[PDB]
């Protein structure tokens, strides 16, 4: 679910 | 008398083997390299001067020429990667590290600055500065009982150079260098100068931009409460990196995210999600989307802090990039939330602004919204109230947009819309 | 900014 997508 | 010399005259003075002539010509080069417009960096490189400047860094008996050459080389290193490489190729890294111990504060400061430009070029020069041993002498300059006794400009330059040792990826900085710097960074993050605070936050934001283990090295030092405090600063140059660091941290484990919540961060989000700076709203909404990807008890704290109406607000009206983060925040929420939490979303007014964003010519936000609708319907099934939801979607023009998407080109999009129509609208 | 030029 987490997105390292700034 | 050293104003606007030609490069030719600089070369003639530097090649004279009269130390005082060399000093005057090196100051003339420094002034050229310091001018407002188009400093002639390539012409100075092409004249062959970097080796001479580097040898002048070593002239302990002529501190003025150490200073002038350090400033000249700093400004060459401030340029493109190729210009920084020319300085590194001349042997400047060990020569600057040796000047960190200078008894002249203005020379040590200039060496700090030059190494910041070198390390700031990229991961390889950063790691090469570290291998030549820069961290110990840099940290020794800050080993004072109270940072307030240092000159403000000097402390700002040190903080900035340390932030460049923390910057860049592929690879990230060596783990042992990060462990070595972090306690000094924690102390700088509590200092009262706004520029020191901003660059300390930037450094923390770089160190948390990475896998969970890098996040944990930072979070374990206990900085999250100070980051949340800075999240409420009035200076936008502090809020921006503080929020980037907080957002990086909540990309980590649910326990790391809980430390952000425990420190009070959610109480700042009413203002962040309405902030006049578009970039702050966007980063705040992205951060919210990684919090709504958490546990049901973390979703519940988002609810308790009154943040679902603020997400409805950003979905209704915001820059499109922010609206897209808001759509993600809603899909994450509906994917992880309880039935009661999802119901609450609808009572807050999520459906109409969600439907309105189906007019967007962005394929992934359409996929995101369709996923949310399906999740909301599934919660409605368990309550036996899908028809109430269908009518809601129909009254605000959403059914039209969903039907039209059956003829949308992306197969993932038309399959999702087909299922919705087949399942709940007939 | 990654790099800074000293102007004064």
């Amino acid at each position: 679910k987490k997105r390292r997508r700034e | 008398g050293t104003v606007n010399w030609s490069v030719e005259d600089i070369v003639k003075g530097i090649n004279s083997n009269n130390l005082e002539s060399q000093l005057q010509a090196t100051q003339a080069a420094r002034k050229l390299l310091s001018r407002e417009k188009q400093p002639p960096i390539d012409n100075i490189i092409r004249a062959g001067l970097i080796p001479k400047f580097v040898s002048f860094l070593g002239k302990t008996d002529c501190s003025p020429i150490q200073f002038e050459s350090a400033w000249a080389l700093t400004n060459i290193a401030s340029g493109t990667s190729e210009q920084t490489k020319a300085v590194v190729d001349g042997g400047a890294i060990p020569a600057f590290i040796s000047l960190l111990a200078s008894p002249h504060a203005h020379i040590s400061e200039q060496a700090v600055w030059a190494l910041g430009n070198i390390a700031g070029d990229g991961s390889a020069f950063r790691d090469l500065v570290i291998k030549h041993g820069a961290i110990d002498p840099l940290l020794a300059l800050l080993a004072v009982p109270d940072l307030s006794t240092l000159a403000c400009g000097y402390l700002r330059n040190l903080t900035w150079t340390l932030s460049n040792l923390c910057r860049n990826k592929n690879p990230a900085p060596p783990l042992d260098a990060v462990e070595q710097i972090l306690p000094t960074l924690v102390r700088l993050l509590h200092h009262n100068d706004p520029e020191v605070l901003a660059d300390s936050c930037w450094a923390i934001s770089y160190l948390t931009d990475g896998p969970n283990e890098r996040i944990e090295m930072v979070v374990k030092k206990g900085v999250v409460p100070q980051l949340v405090k800075l999240l409420g600063a009035t200076e936008l140059p502090i809020v921006t990196p503080a929020l980037r660091a907080i957002g990086n941290i909540v990309t980590g484990t649910d326990e790391q995210t809980q430390k952000v919540i425990d420190a009070g961060a959610l109480a700042v989000f009413p203002s962040l999600l309405t902030n006049p700076k578009t970039n702050i709203q966007k980063e705040a909404t992205w951060t919210m989307s990684n919090i709504t990807a958490g546990r049901q008890d973390q979703i519940q704290q988002v609810v308790n802090h009154g943040l679902v109406p603020f997400l409805v607000g950003v979905l209704s009206k915001a820059d499109f990039k922010t609206q897209k983060e808001a759509a993600w925040a809603i899909t994450n929420y509906t994917s992880g939330g309880t039935v009661e939490q999802i119901v609450y979303l609808v009572h807050c007014g999520i459906i109409e602004p969600l439907m309105n964003l189906l007019s967007a010519k962005d394929t992934k936000i359409i996929q995101v919204i369709l996923d949310a609708i399906s999740n909301i319907f599934q919660a409605a099934e368990k309550l036996g109230e899908t028809e109430k939801l269908s009518i809601m979607i129909e009254e605000c023009g959403g059914l039209d947009k969903i039907e039209a998407l059956q003829r949308h080109e992306n197969e993932s999009v038309y399959k999702a819309s087909l299922n919705l129509i087949e399942k709940y609208f007939s």
